[PDB]
């Protein structure tokens, strides 16, 4: 009812130019969340058991 | 009282479920050093291989042994009955009260 649906269109962006600067604190910090991941996992384990 | 075969069978199974849980207790502590482990200390890395060594021990020969259960049930096969003489036995108590009742030397 709010609109006639034909809104999603196709269209082309450039990828951003690659650096050092953000993939590397990226995968170092999903280092970070997958060791608390790790943490929880023992911790809920340990409980569990 | 039930048979002795029946007694060394319950006693192998309990000690199969002990086992069991002795199992479910390692992987406790197991899980428990990984996480130090992932820490960053190495003092208890030693240890590690004596538990993964003990866990994985205790994980094989309790199957093992409940397998070994589950064949003597194989050769096991083959291997109111009581009431038959249950009247009889009530008989002779009943004789044996009398005899209580007839000697009055014995009432006491």
């Amino acid at each position: 009812k709010v609109v006639k649906p034909s809104s999603l269109n196709s269209d082309k962006i450039p990828y951003v130019a690659p650096t050092k600067k953000e993939y590397i604190e990226l995968d170092i910090l999903n280092k970070g969340w997958k060791l608390q991941s790790l943490n929880e996992s023992k911790d809920l384990l340990r409980a569990s058991f | 009282m039930q048979p002795p075969y029946i007694q060394e069978r319950l006693k192998s199974l309990n000690d199969i479920e002990t086992q069991l849980c002795s199992m479910l207790q390692e992987a406790s502590q197991v899980t428990f050093i990984f996480g130090e482990l992932k820490r960053g200390n190495e003092s208890v890395k030693p240890q590690f291989e004596n538990h993964v060594k003990q866990f994985y021990e205790r994980l094989d020969k309790s199957t093992t042994q409940l397998r070994k259960e589950i064949q003597l049930l194989d050769e096991n096969v083959g291997t109111n009955k009581k009431a038959l003489g249950q009247d009889t036995e009530k008989m002779e108590e009943q004789l044996d009260l009398l005899s209580a009742i007839l000697d009055p030397s014995k009432s006491k």
